[PDB]
């Protein structure tokens, strides 16, 4: 039921934009807050982004790494979440996982893990 | 195990689903027995078994009064 | 809550039955000469009924034998007088649990029967394996689920009742609802309207229908297993099901309860926790190590224990629940905005959607067709002087006929 | 169902008036100097209300006297244990209990010693019979107060209940809901008496106990308290008879909750079978004899032994004893489902007669002015010129000519 | 009364959490091993969470030491057989106490728990001096206020949670509030009508705010000293003080019941007694020396305890309580004499001093909207019929245009 | 005895007559002593003296716990 | 100590002032320990007065603890 596929990877050439865009399926996608993480080859877990729920804001946080170049969005229309890459720089190669930050709580601003 | 809860913000309340029942329907009767006797010079050992024995039977006096008043509702 | 809805029975009554079939003559002789060999048989009374029976104490085949010889005499032994007192001690705590109790003891204690006679009773019961292994696993419940009835002491032999409980419903799935207030959030006092549901307890599904229990407190809970109690039940529907997604169904008028009176509360769940915070009182949610993690806002609303050990309404603290499990939030649109504070009745207890919808339909009467007759007082008109010629009716007087 | 209706009162207020006067310098000297001889003595305090007094355990001429010697066999170890437990228990009762214990334990005071206290009570001989014949149901209604601990005595006070009224018939009200039976879901009204519980007959009038849980019965006696009674007339027993009475206003509860359910009587039973509720009466070796209407009917434990409503297993009490089945009319099937206030707890019948006729007074009212209030002329346009009256109109005069 | 208005909460909640830590693999051994040298300590578990522990029956260093080399086997001395039913006798009753009550007890026994050991405990808590000193002087009350969760048996050691209350708010004032039914004193039976105040129980300042305890029969008082629950309270404005003083206050809206069932009853009073003496009833105040000292008028009155000892209402007897302190009696107009009984909602429940005001004024707006409309209305003017002419009114009468 | 009842039909309810009243209309009080030893210490390492010093100790001890109850009526 | 009490005669009510307050807030939890030892059998074939004795009380020992242990093989 519950299901995040992320879609949009490839290969681009440094200093160009590539979008990524996680599809949310089996969840109230409004209510949750998404999260970005990716892992280089050889290398291990970074966390990327972070965009919380539609009632806290929308507030979007980055990585010291990706801030300035990388862009979070989301869409609740359509239950889906960009990751807009832009100044790409070669070590930005790497496997990108979309999860969904899990709230102290049912609903809270404070999160204690990464869901799904 | 493997329990489920829901809230419904709608009607302001919540279901915990995943429970097992274990509801009593009847009742059974069983008669428990205690075979008594009929029992109708002081040594250093005589007044406490002297005095053990008045505590029998006077137990089983306040029984025959306490079923005196058959039980009812 | 809905516990008036309820019928009252009586709860000893078959084993008070089997007690006055005791005191008949030779009754008591059958179950001396059954138990003259061993210690526990299966005897069917005068009325045909058969009944368990067991002999735990045999104080006859002490004194009578062990004592009676040395009663000139002299006890020669020390060990002799512990072991009376230890033999006696079982009689001498049967009689305190009756006589405090006026001949009836619930739940039925270890001096009344211990884990051993019991669980010999369970499994000569004519009940299946499962049952045998519920009443087994569970002793506790069972202890507290049955009574002891005091019958007769004739004929050298004491006699008791154990009324034990027969689980004729198992493993069927129940599950418990739980309710809070759900009111507006007005800033003005007073002004705010409330509405509760009030079909809270446990239900368990139970031939074809639901076995609903409104006092929730009475019903045992160990593990995932519910030990309820039929006597304390309502048979209703399956539709009453619907009131949890679909409150405004049709097929089952879900019961609910208005008032005015908004005051802040919370409401312990299974695996979390609801939380009213209305006025001015500040309600939140807190963890054992960081701390604040919530502050609600005006309303009602939902927080999951998964991370969160208290909850926080007013003065009063509340740790929920640490049970393991999935907490789903469903959204929905707060039902009480649906409705206008103008026509909502505030006194309304046994109450339900369609009743508290055709009790407006009422007042809507009341308001749009008479009361606003008040049109109707100054829309007419007065006589106009009764003098000589006749008067026509311009602007809002009567200017008689110049006008020609 | 009643029970809110009832006062509140302080229970062992009496006893601790007892308790706080043997905190006077004195006070208890009078006591030990006067149980230096017997047992049980009469004491009459400085307030001059006089009181029994008990001594059931003396450890004083026991540790100092048979105790003592030897710290200045085994079986004196024994001794003193059997000596000493009952402090141990009575403590342990009180350290738990905050230092009032109900009902009063064998511990506290046994059963010969309550019949002592009974034999010397100040009453009659048929109240001294009654409460030796119901020592049980005496305890539970008795409070133990623990008072004080001087020099060099322990004392606690045991408030025992006074029976003055005895021997006056008594009758037990059970009630259950009466609804009609429609075929629509929301359609049905119900009706409850509430006035059930004990009766009592008492100095002219009536003493009515709303929570029947709190009296006692053994066999055809019943042991009641007043504190949480209500002296009514003794016109209440016309309710039974004659429920549309003047002389007394039966109080009901109205309600649309058509549930099924069943009230065990101490003859019979009730059951109130309402929708596609299934409901039986069954006997022990016929099996199931009577399959319930929808309705409110009884059926007698003559020949019954279980009734089944629903899920529910009910067990009826098989007390001997005559029932009599009085046919009538349901009085719910004398109201206009259309007019009948639901929403009614501490109700009676005038207050539901009142509210339909006050409900039904605005609709004929409202119709006797409206209708018809629009068979006079209203006002012409309120512009310039004169309007004359034409048909159902107010025609424009300058159209003659 | 208000006892509904109160939310749900889980009371083991806390010490069952602390329970399913101690199932946790290698916890036990860390427990074992802490109080190796001592009986008690102070561990923290894996969680972070720090609880004392303590040993308070050592069976190991018994049964092992002084009993197992004795058991060719021959006991020689009959003392130590009395020492280890002494030492066993412990752990028989606890476990009596945990089968009889299904594993959780209430209040904490002496056998759980004795004097020293609880002392012990509160000595060793990490609280105020103040709150030492509270919990030292009343354990008779703290152990009506603590649990026994009964957890595990785990690697040669018996364990359970003793769950202890914290009382965080100490001395500040408090005050019970006694409500009784305040009726009319017509002639007739049914004229009557009837107006209670709900607001009875227990009231204490709390951070800024009230706490309110419906169910005063919760409360237990020791000397000026009253140990409430804030589970079962709810958190009031101060502003419900005010009650007390103006019942018709804006800044509150006190809660009160309308009713028609005018019985006499009486509420016996911290320091005295309200009578409320409706119909033939006969309510009278009597000295235990001098007699009968006032014969109540129909109403409802209150009599001090200062001098007088009983009071009787009807058929029932109380005894006022004697307690030392001084009785004011503030007199003032019944508030139910400032009603028409032809307006009055009588059936309330739930209700509040506006909540009546709101039904009045609507029963007064159709009152004053019907007769004083219909009766300045009824003489208007009929209609001439319609035949197609026109009239004009003259004389009271409606007369054909007579013009040429 | 002879105990009856009736079922009315018209408002669904049952009157249980037959009998007899046992009403508590007041209270008595009386006073039960148990007289205590003044016994400062246990003023004394064979076996029996181990128990009986021991069932001392529970005695003072109670005495001592009761002397903490009373300080509250 | 100092305690009052008023009636109000307006609304029949009473108010009962002059007392202290002991709320419970929250609560506190501590672990009670008892060291049991592990007994197989009573390994002794006599019958005297006092192994008698001494071998049934060590039988309420054993199914002391067998109880214990089905109890806790909670909430309420
Ligand atoms: C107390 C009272 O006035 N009750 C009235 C009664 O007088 C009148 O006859 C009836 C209408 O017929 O309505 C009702
Ligand atoms: C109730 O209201 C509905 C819609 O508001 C209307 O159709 C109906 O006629 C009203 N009256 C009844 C008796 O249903």
């Amino acid at each position: 039921e519950v299901q995040l596929v992320e879609s949009g990877g490839g290969l681009v050439r440094p200093g160009r934009s590539l979008r990524l865009s996680c599809t949310v399926s089996g969840f109230s996608f409004d209510d949750s807050a998404m999260s970005w993480v990716r892992q280089a080859p050889g290398k291990g877990l970074e966390w990327i982004s972070f965009i919380k729920s539609k009632t806290y804001g929308g507030t979007k946080e980055y990585a010291a790494s990706v801030k300035g170049r990388f862009t979070i969005s989301r869409d609740d229309s359509k239950n889906i979440a960009y990751l807009q890459m832009n100044s790409l720089k070669t070590e930005d190669t790497a496997v990108y996982y979309c999860t969904r930050g899990a709230p102290y709580g049912g609903n809270s601003d404070y999160y204690y893990g990464l869901d799904v | 195990q493997n329990i489920t809860e829901e809230f419904y913000q709608s009607t302001c309340s919540a279901v915990s689903k995943g429970y097992l029942s274990a509801l009593r329907t009847g009742w059974y009767t069983s008669v428990i027995t205690i075979e008594l006797s009929n029992i109708k010079g002081t040594d250093a050992k005589v007044k406490l078994i002297k005095q053990e024995l008045d505590k029998y039977k006077n137990a089983v006096t306040e029984l025959q009064l306490l079923m005196q008043s058959t039980p009812a509702t | 809550f809905l516990g008036f809805l309820l019928g009252v029975g009586s709860a000893i009554a078959s084993g008070v039955a089997v007690c006055k079939v005791l005191h008949l003559e030779g009754e008591v002789n059958k179950i001396k000469s059954a138990l003259l060999s061993t210690n526990k048989a299966v005897v069917s009374l005068s009325n045909g009924v058969s009944v368990l029976t067991f002999k735990v104490l045999d104080l006859k085949n002490y004194i009578d034998k062990q004592l009676l010889p040395i009663l000139s005499c002299s006890i020669s032994n020390i060990e002799t007088v512990i072991e009376f007192q230890q033999k006696n001690n079982r009689l001498l705590e049967i009689t305190r649990e009756f006589s405090v109790n006026a001949g009836v003891t619930t739940p039925v204690s270890t001096y009344m029967l211990t884990n051993s006679e019991l669980l010999s009773l369970i499994n000569d019961m004519p009940i299946t394996n499962d049952q045998k292994k519920l009443m087994s696993n569970n002793v506790q419940i069972v202890r507290q689920q049955s009574y002891s009835i005091m019958c007769i002491i004739k004929e050298e032999v004491l006699a008791y009742v154990v009324q034990l409980p027969l689980y004729g419903v198992i493993d069927t799935p129940c599950w418990k609802l739980h309710t809070s207030p759900l009111c507006t959030t007005n800033t003005k006092e007073g002004s705010n309207i409330c509405l509760t549901r009030t079909d809270r307890g446990w239900y368990c599904d139970n031939a074809g229908s639901v076995s609903f229990f409104p006092q929730a407190e009475t019903c045992k809970v160990q593990s995932n297993r519910v030990f309820c109690d039929t006597m304390n039940s309502l048979t209703l529907p399956s539709e009453v099901n619907l009131c949890n997604v679909d409150i405004f169904n049709p097929k089952y008028d879900c019961k609910i309860m208005t008032s005015k009176t908004d005051v802040s509360s919370s409401v312990i769940t299974s695996l979390g926790a609801i939380v009213s915070c209305y006025g001015k009182t500040k309600c939140t949610a807190s963890n054992k190590n960081r701390g604040i993690i919530k502050t609600f806002s005006n309303g009602c609303d939902y927080v999951s224990n998964k991370g969160v050990d208290t909850v926080s309404v007013g003065n009063t603290l509340y740790y929920v629940n640490k049970q393991e499990g999935k907490s789903l939030y469903v959204k929905g649109e707060p039902i009480i905005n649906f409705y206008d504070p103008l026509v909502f009745p505030s006194d309304e207890f046994d109450a339900s959607i369609s009743q508290v919808n055709e009790k407006i339909n009422q007042s809507l009467a009341f308001i749009r067709k008479s009361d606003e007759l008040l049109s109707a007082i100054g829309g007419y008109i007065p006589e106009a002087p009764r003098d000589g010629q006749a008067y026509v009716r311009k602007d809002g007087e009567w200017v008689l006929l110049s006008t020609f």
